[PDB]
RNA sequence: GGUUAAGCGACUAAGCGUACACGGUGGAUGCCCUGGCAGUCAGAGGCGAUGAAGGACGUGCUAAUCUGCGAUAAGCGUCGGUAAGGUGAUAUGAACCGUUAUAACCGGCGAUUUCCGAAUGGGGAAACCCAGUGUGUUUCGACACACUAUCAUUAACUGAAUCCAUAGGUUAAUGAGGCGAACCGGGGGAACUGAAACAUCUAAGUACCCCGAGGAAAAGAAAUCAACCGAGAUUCCCCCAGUAGCGGCGAGCGAACGGGGAGCAGCCCAGAGCCUGAAUCAGUGUGUGUGUUAGUGGAAGCGUCUGGAAAGGCGCGCGAUACAGGGUGACAGCCCCGUACACAAAAAUGCACAUGCUGUGAGCUCGAUGAGUAGGGCGGGACACGUGGUAUCCUGUCUGAAUAUGGGGGGACCAUCCUCCAAGGCUAAAUACUCCUGACUGACCGAUAGUGAACCAGUACCGUGAGGGAAAGGCGAAAAGAACCCCGGCGAGGGGAGUGAAAAAGAACCUGAAACCGUGUACGUACAAGCAGUGGGAGCACGCUUAGGCGUGUGACUGCGUACCUUUUGUAUAAUGGGUCAGCGACUUAUAUUCUGUAGCAAGGUUAACCGAAUAGGGGAGCCGAAGGGAAACCGAGUCUUAACUGGGCGUUAAGUUGCAGGGUAUAGACCCGAAACCCGGUGAUCUAGCCAUGGGCAGGUUGAAGGUUGGGUAACACUAACUGGAGGACCGAACCGACUAAUGUUGAAAAAUUAGCGGAUGACUUGUGGCUGGGGGUGAAAGGCCAAUCAAACCGGGAGAUAGCU
RNA sequence: GUAACGGGGCUAAACCAUGCACCGAAGCUGCGGCAGCGACGCUUAUGCGUUGUUGGGUAGGGGAGCGUUCUGUAAGCCUGCGAAGGUGUGCUGUGAGGCAUGCUGGAGGUAUCAGAAGUGCGAAUGCUGACAUAAGUAACGAUAAAGCGGGUGAAAAGCCCGCUCGCCGGAAGACCAAGGGUUCCUGUCCAACGUUAAUCGGGGCAGGGUGAGUCGACCCCUAAGGCGAGGCCGAAAGGCGUAGUCGAUGGGAAACAGGUUAAUAUUCCUGUACUUGGUGUUACUGCGAAGGGGGGACGGAGAAGGCUAUGUUGGCCGGGCGACGGUUGUCCCGGUUUAAGCGUGUAGGCUGGUUUUCCAGGCAAAUCCGGAAAAUCAAGGCUGAGGCGUGAUGACGAGGCACUACGGUGCUGAAGCAACAAAUGCCCUGCUUCCAGGAAAAGCCUCUAAGCAUCAGGUAACAUCAAAUCGUACCCCAAACCGACACAGGUGGUCAGGUAGAGAAUACCAAGGCGCUUGAGAGAACUCGGGUGAAGGAACUAGGCAAAAUGGUGCCGUAACUUCGGGAGAAGGCACGCUGAUAUGUAGGUGAGGUCCCUCGCGGAUGGAGCUGAAAUCAGUCGAAGAUACCAGCUGGCUGCAACUGUUUAUUAAAAACACAGCACUGUGCAAACACGAAAGUGGACGUAUACGGUGUGACGCCUGCCCGGUGCCGGAAGGUUAAUU
RNA sequence: AAUUCCUUGUCGGGUAAGUUCCGACCUGCACGAAUGGCGUAAUGAUGGCCAGGCUGUCUCCACCCGAGACUCAGUGAAAUUGAACUCGCUGUGAAGAUGCAGUGUACCCGCGGCAAGACGGAAAGACCCCGUGAACCUUUACUAUAGCUUGACACUGAACAU
RNA sequence: GUUUAGAACGUCGUGAGACAGUUCGGUCCCUAUCUGCCGUGGGCGCUGGAGAACUGAGGGGGGCUGCUCCUAGUACGAGAGGACCGGAGUGGACGCAUCACUGGUGUUCGGGUUGUCAUGCCAAUGGCACUGCCCGGUAGCUAAAUGCGGAAGAGAUAAGU
């Protein structure tokens, strides 16, 4: 599994 | 780092042993399902 | 000719490209089936305290496992069958046993049948621990059998408060316990979904849970239907009919009457006699008949050819109530096993008939005629029928009759008339299903298929657990499975030799593809820009031809030329998809309906269930069509509208119907794959959270509370001084515990750590071993935290192929 | 990057106006071929010099075919003179294709016309298997460290032996539990497994190995808790629970030392013990409970005292006279060990003791316990370390000589003492103190009921039997357990050497165990872990992040503020080595001999030998530096928030969040409210308003004002309105 | 001011220079008294600010010690990948070109390096929107319901007083 | 900083919550295949082979500037003031080279010293403790140390004469 990387913008 | 599995023969037999399973009908239904499936090892007891 | 100059100039291939040749890897294709799949016809539908199902451990000439079996341990007795061979398999070998009937094998009937498991002497973490009683043994240490669970029923004996009693208690007899596929009855009972949302409704009384029973179950002998004629228990099939109806009158749900079939069976109590053991049923013996559980016989071919081998070819025969199949060195009627037919049972057992006992009562007369019931009020449920005008059925609640001179029903209700007699019971057949047995069948599969499993598969493996769950078949006719020689490490591997038809079948073994990776040859390639090809094309190489030149490979050079799919107004697009190959992978099926095509019959067409030696025939029950109009009654080639139409609406000349194929539609998963979720039943607090019980741990070094003593002070205190004391969620700081900062690591050493520092460190501390709390629930000094690497509702299985107007 | 002719270039090769050419498309026309369609000529289901015309194409509609598997045709036909399959080649049709052949293979295949479909694959981040790419790149798992000689072997950086070096040593050593399950030992082998090689291995293979009256388990006993006759409750299932019955992590009988195996030992052997039952004998005899009582039996903290483990020194015994100056010396090295048990009952702890008497109590009884009185004794009893004696003329023991397979085996074997220091162990389940007020049961002791009191039974002494069964190897902070790994992780208990140090910190070492399963070179950038740094010193940066710095003991000294405790280790400063002296080894501690005393012993008082041993001062002395290393606070000032210790998002948030003591409101009279449960019941609580629940606030200090309209809650009930029912 | 939008309010202190900090002002956009107000010693891996010390934090890096990186031998991955004979520029173009046009440049091939681009790799986008999606949660959304409460009847009978 | 989940204030909302209002805390992965770029090689070619030294097509680097002095207190200006042009000197920044000097480093040199271990012991040494902690320091490397550089001059020009 993984943990949705939070390098996303807004 | 401590994991989810800490072996304990006394705890293992008291939780899933043949006499613990057969004490209730629901556990006895597990044995019926495993007998129907043809499991080589019915319970966890040695 | 030499020397210069200018111009041109092949030959190089580190490597690479293309073509071809030869290999490697790999296991696709084809061929094969002692495995599956779907059925047909039968049988058998249970096992178990006389200890089951399912296991554990043992048991051999046995090291393991499989298959048997249980300390009498791949078996023992007996009765049959059968027998010249035989000691199950991997799996040889060893040591043996038999050969005409005590080898072995098969069947019937017994004996033995460890331990666990309803498990039953008690306990227990299943295959273990611990007894009691009694009988009998003695070597005086013990030993061997038997009995000792619970519940229900019955009978004895005893036996409280409490005098009898009763409760209770102790024995003794019986019975029940558990397991197992589906089918059946009953007690409970969803949600997803559909309604393009969603409440009624649908899904659905489905899934699931629980109880009970049988080979079937259930139902069943009219207080039933009909309609003024009648039918005559129940169950099942085809119609009636998608009709009448039900329904946010939406989605959808959906009869009955009646008809055709399958199969038919009726009785008993609510009571006493006269008769009398009548009929009938159940037990049992006693035979017969027919099965079942081992078996017996079972016809008929030679020659030659090819070939390793003949069953094939070519000749000439023979059997057939046997040309069903299988095997045999390639395709066998006559080689083998069988098959068709004809036979067989010591013993056990089924079925049927007969018969004997043990119960069982037949017939006749006179009576009797199911009451907290019917009905009603209230609340629900079941009837297709959702309260509606709603009959009828069941009742949680509250009432409550008549009772044969009487009641029930005839879909509100009343009258009339028909029909039946509830409130007590029993009942075969036609019907449903297949864990299991036997035989047989398939326009069913052929190793990624078919059961998950053709193989020691519910195994290996994964998960705490419930549970999930694989991969993996083929040498050859016969192992003849390669003696021997050689290299090598007394290897591996290989070369010979040998076996065999073939080793181009060598156990990494039938056939052996593609991607991919190599060796060789031909050509091209080191001044040359891009979907890599195409059109043109020299040169070289090579195969034919005879010089006509064609053919093949390569290809300098040159014109043109920005992959494919999907999705889009539009993609070279820097939008999605794809590393490649091979295999697999998506518009089907059932029913109904409409249309087209086609075939048949034709104003008719055609049957369904069912019968049936049965794809025939029977069965026309029904269905469609030939007549429509109107809401309907009704009328009718007309009819409706209206008072009426000269009218107007709909009809009237026009062939349909049954198959087959196809195009649509409808219900089912409905072209395939994919949700996040909802519901149901289980598994998890060996992790973590809290709690409970019982144990353990906290080096060392400081600070010095209260209190106490002795002084000083006071009338006594207070107060004060000194000394003792050792208080604290006190201090510093290891173990221990925490995890604040930074660096590293980030396809880790590690799916959260390491290094250097950091906080707590006698406490609301920390820790070991057990225990308890379970999923809309737990637990939480509270973050939606934690509850087995998963948490704004765990995991597993089921509803389930939920749904997905989206991709 | 010229970038505004596509470029070159052009003064016409531009533009304007006339022309005549030419180039230019799959358009058009030619010359062939295919197909659709329309009306014809004859003939027409067919077809004919037909003719005219049409033929780009997604969604989609219509039409016609190919090929695959299976059924009939087909007991036919094709086929060991080579079928299918595969792999080449050639031919052929508009196409899907077809035909034939060479090679491979070695047994099937199938015309034709129909019939039926699991009937045609490139894609679905499709599924399964195989194989690429990156790529011979990253990595080969803690920077604790290796080196050499020899040996074995086909082969040695990795194995064995030897000699060095390095690492751990409160562990990286030793022993266990839990857990694993043979990994243990020996032989053999190197395919696979080991991140390399491997002769080696926790790998493969074959043998061997686990010995118990005392250790555990089992057993007796109970905790939480589980189950639970009857019972209560619940649609069914079932739930709860009494009597009971299970359930250790707790309570209960007993063994020590020495020796020995390749691998086991409190288990075997040697030596010396102990315990509980059974039986028998003998003697004396009140026994006896499903009963009573006692006992078992229990906290935290703190304070010492007495001890031992253990260590040090001396003595003794044995050995040494030193690879290089010195070393016959106050020198160097080693050894100097002995248990349980038995006897003694010590330091010390606890308690008054002994009779008689009475008594509605201890569910009945009791001789016991608990009570009441009286008498008399100045003691008695209980517990308990340790020491000593015995065990032990033994064992062990440096070493010795002989043999031998480097092992070994056999024999012999000296001293085997004292002082001092000293635990976290023992006395101690004690003592003292505190509040938060600290299991049970059985074994055990005692008491009597019923039932026996000739008996039985009890007590005592001997003899004797019996003590079963199961576990026992090995790993056990790790390569054997939990983490997919021979995984820088996790994992409970026991043991605790020397020097320095307060210490279990830390450094260096002992015993003991290891160098971490790829190496060898090179000595770039860059990255990681570190060292040092001219000058400046926060100019860096969101920010003194990080690093640097501070760091010990003694002494001096120490502010605002304060709840008077603190703040505070505030800050700040001084002294630290070595040698000598005071005092050759002091003060102190320990304490023998000796000498007195004893109702006599493990005695008391003297006595001071001998050991141990700070601290201070003075003098001297070395260095740049004496808390010299390791180890080891940066400090101060202002301010926001929270009182504080604590708790929290396991895995990006430790906070001002939560908790918190305190405060207030409110509910709750006990069959309590409330909560878990269809219910029974349970919790609340075996508590009772000085109690409990809920809510908000959040130490302490000073305080907490106004609004009852709205919304809740509480009280009232006259009137209005109003259900079932009638 | 954890509360002040305007706003870096104004004044004072601190600095050479202070949108932060500290002290006041009140103009409280939009504090306020147990959803407590104001103060408060001590405590804090608490937030902000300042000073001393201290330093490679920096001016401005230099050198050195180790472990990698590099070479050799042995063993030997991974994510990714339509196929590639995979240049620059300008322009064009599903509108930011290695692949189109034009033009320029460039012998064939490794090794050590740096990451500008390949709209690089990772993961059917979490933001936005949509679906007559899902889930939790809130409430005076709707419809119900457990529970609580009211009355009638039943269990449940007989005197008396108003 | 903004931009998740924690928490708080003000504000809005009955409330869950919300706020380009504010406050505190809060995971930044990739071993380089291709293009590109910086270096460094291999292969072949350049017409016999080979060893050297060159030509320069082409490309890159470099191109900054202050202040004093002289001209000159002159031109200009009533004065206050104060040059153009031209020539010197001395700096800043930047770049290159170098290590003589000034320094850094110099865990490979020498010494001092703490704790402990060992060499039998003493003495003298060695190991370990960050190189134990320190004091110095050769060569090399190195800057802060010291040398040098930017030009002048031509050609063709821009604006302008
Ligand atoms: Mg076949
Ligand atoms: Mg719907
Ligand atoms: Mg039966
Ligand atoms: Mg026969
Ligand atoms: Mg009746
Ligand atoms: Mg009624
Ligand atoms: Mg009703
Ligand atoms: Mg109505
Ligand atoms: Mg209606
Ligand atoms: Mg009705
Ligand atoms: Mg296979
Ligand atoms: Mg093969
Ligand atoms: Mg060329
Ligand atoms: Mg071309
Ligand atoms: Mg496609
Ligand atoms: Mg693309
Ligand atoms: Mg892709
Ligand atoms: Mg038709
Ligand atoms: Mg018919
Ligand atoms: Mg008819
Ligand atoms: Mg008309
Ligand atoms: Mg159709
Ligand atoms: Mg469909
Ligand atoms: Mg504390
Ligand atoms: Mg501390
Ligand atoms: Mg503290
Ligand atoms: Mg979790
Ligand atoms: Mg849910
Ligand atoms: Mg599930
Ligand atoms: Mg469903
Ligand atoms: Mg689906
Ligand atoms: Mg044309
Ligand atoms: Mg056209
Ligand atoms: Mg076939
Ligand atoms: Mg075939
Ligand atoms: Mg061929
Ligand atoms: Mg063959
Ligand atoms: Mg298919
Ligand atoms: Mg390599
Ligand atoms: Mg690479
Ligand atoms: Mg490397
Ligand atoms: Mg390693
Ligand atoms: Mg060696
Ligand atoms: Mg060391
Ligand atoms: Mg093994
Ligand atoms: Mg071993
Ligand atoms: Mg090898
Ligand atoms: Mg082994
Ligand atoms: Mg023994
Ligand atoms: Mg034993
Ligand atoms: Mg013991
Ligand atoms: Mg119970
Ligand atoms: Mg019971
Ligand atoms: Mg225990
Ligand atoms: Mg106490
Ligand atoms: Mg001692
Ligand atoms: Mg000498
Ligand atoms: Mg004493
Ligand atoms: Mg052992
Ligand atoms: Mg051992
Ligand atoms: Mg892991
Ligand atoms: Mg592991
Ligand atoms: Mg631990
Ligand atoms: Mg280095
Ligand atoms: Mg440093
Ligand atoms: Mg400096
Ligand atoms: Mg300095
Ligand atoms: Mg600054
Ligand atoms: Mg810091
Ligand atoms: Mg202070
Ligand atoms: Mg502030
Ligand atoms: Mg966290
Ligand atoms: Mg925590
Ligand atoms: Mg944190
Ligand atoms: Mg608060
Ligand atoms: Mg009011
Ligand atoms: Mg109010
Ligand atoms: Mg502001
Ligand atoms: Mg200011
Ligand atoms: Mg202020
Ligand atoms: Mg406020
Ligand atoms: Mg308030
Ligand atoms: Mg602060
Ligand atoms: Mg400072
Ligand atoms: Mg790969
Ligand atoms: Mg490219
Ligand atoms: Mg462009
Ligand atoms: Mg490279
Ligand atoms: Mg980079
Ligand atoms: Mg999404
Ligand atoms: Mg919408
Ligand atoms: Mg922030
Ligand atoms: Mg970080
Ligand atoms: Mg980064
Ligand atoms: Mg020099
Ligand atoms: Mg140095
Ligand atoms: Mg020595
Ligand atoms: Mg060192
Ligand atoms: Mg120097
Ligand atoms: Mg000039
Ligand atoms: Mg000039
Ligand atoms: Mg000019």
């Amino acid at each position: 599994a993984a943990a949705v990387r939070n390098a996303r913008w807004a | 780092m401590k994991r989810t599995f800490q072996p304990s023969v006394l705890k293992r037999n008291r939780s899933h042993g043949f006499r613990a399973r057969m004490a209730t009908k629901n556990g006895r239904q597990v044995l019926a399902r495993r007998r129907a499936k043809g499991r080589a090892r019915l319970t966890v007891s040695k």
